[PDB]
């Protein structure tokens, strides 16, 4: 049920392209080319996903403030509120809001380090049911906003990209803390 | 009429009255962006306010060879002589 | 504006759970109520229009 | 103006002193009324926005020592 601190996920989000429906997945793919693209799932049974560079772990989770000290200077669960701090599966880098624009938002992207806001990602439920402080949960929607641009992460008509618009974001679970040993899906 | 172009000039300049909060000047200088405005209103010689709020804003929220690019208060120099009317306030308000 | 429709689908996201709420009984007396009354009134209208244009009904 | 919330969650006590259950399951859920309203998930929802408000306030004082 509940995110924690590394618990590997992909940002997954809704789409209705082509008159619904199309799921699809962020996945910057690191080296190369530090700009995110969309990786659609849906397909499933025709098309495999690209899901090796989909993911992204919760190096850390802190409150919005409680950022705003370390930056200034334990698998905690994901409160709803909370900023975090995500980060690629593939290439490790940290993702963030680049300073860069394709037209006044700018885009998203992974940065080399975990350093300077960017980084970090407040996480805002859209649902009024649930609450700040709350535990985040599994495949719950969520607005992901950055710390720096002020910018919600979004789903650019397509493209990803930080906005002021807002988009729903499912944190869908890759992996929790897997047994030392025992093979998962996903590992080389 | 020219009354959504002081709706934008009160909004820039409302903008460039706001300077931890360093990143805020970068939510600002994501709307210089501004430059043109200042052009298009001296091209346009109503005028003293919407280029005001503009300098404000390019003030407060911003590299001497940039300020020479931003020459044009000559042409309110040229505006002064005008006065020889409304437009003479304006030049009042370019002093400033 | 402030009108969330509903429309039947395959998925639905989490928040769609609809925990009920029981209705007064004067209320639903009263709304029964309102579906008799039109339902009465208005078959009593259209028989009004029967004859407006027609120079010669439930009572 | 916290004056009101002591006066407020004290009455919410003084209404369950003297250890009566039926009161408390009454604040519970109130079965008689047609909209049944929990108090006690409402006091610890309080309870929670307050640690919030403490919690960031205290990261005002975290790093400022005195």
């Amino acid at each position: 049920q509940f995110l924690r601190t590394d618990d590997e996920v992909v940002l997954q989000c809704s789409a209705t392209v082509l008159k619904e429906q199309l799921k699809l997945c962020l996945a910057a793919e690191g080296f190369g080319n530090r700009l995110c693209f969309l990786e659609p799932t849906s397909n499933a049974q025709n098309v495999p996903p690209d899901l090796a560079i989909c993911c992204f772990t919760l190096e850390q989770s802190l409150s919005v403030r409680a950022l705003q000290e370390m930056l200034a200077n334990g698998h905690r669960t994901l409160l709803y509120g909370h900023a975090i701090l995500l980060r690629h599966a593939h290439s490790r880098m940290y993702l963030s809001c680049l300073t860069t624009s394709r037209k006044l938002a700018f885009d998203v992207g992974l940065q080399e380090d975990a350093t300077g806001e960017a980084c970090w990602w407040t996480m805002h439920p859209a649902s009024k049911q649930r609450s700040e402080g709350e535990k985040v949960r599994v495949g719950d929607d969520l607005i992901l906003v950055s710390v720096s641009s002020e910018r919600y992460l979004h789903l650019s008509t397509l493209q990803v990209d930080a906005s002021f618009m807002q988009t729903l974001w499912n944190m869908n679970p890759i992996c929790s803390c897997c047994e030392e040993g025992y093979v998962t899906g996903g590992h080389v | 009429g020219h009354a959504i172009m002081s709706f934008y000039a009160a909004l820039i300049d409302l903008l460039g009255r706001c300077a931890e909060a360093l990143r805020i000047r970068a939510i600002l200088r994501s709307l210089l962006d501004d430059l043109v405005g200042i052009i298009s209103l001296p091209l346009q010689i109503f005028v003293p306010d919407h280029k005001a709020s503009m300098v404000l804003f390019l003030d407060r929220v911003y590299n001497q060879d940039f300020l020479l690019h931003v020459l044009v208060g000559f042409l309110p120099d040229m505006r002064a002589a005008a006065s020889l009317t409304e437009m003479a306030l304006a030049l009042n308000r370019y002093l400033c | 504006v402030l009108k969330k429709k509903a429309i039947l689908h395959q998925e639905g996201h989490m928040d769609d759970a609809l925990f009920l709420t029981r209705c007064q009984q004067e209320e639903s007396q009263a709304a029964r109520m309102i579906h008799s009354t039109a339902g009465l009134y208005n078959q009593f209208i259209k028989g009004l229009d029967s004859f407006s244009g027609k120079p010669r009904l439930p009572i | 103006d916290d004056e009101f919330t002591q006066d407020l969650f004290r009455f919410l006590q003084l209404l369950c002193e003297g250890h009566n259950n039926d009161f408390q399951n009454y604040l519970r859920t109130q079965t008689g009324n047609t909209t049944t309203i929990n108090i006690i998930i409402c006091t610890v929802d309080y309870l929670l926005r307050l640690q919030e408000s403490i919690s960031d306030f205290y990261w005002y004082y975290s790093g400022k020592d005195v």
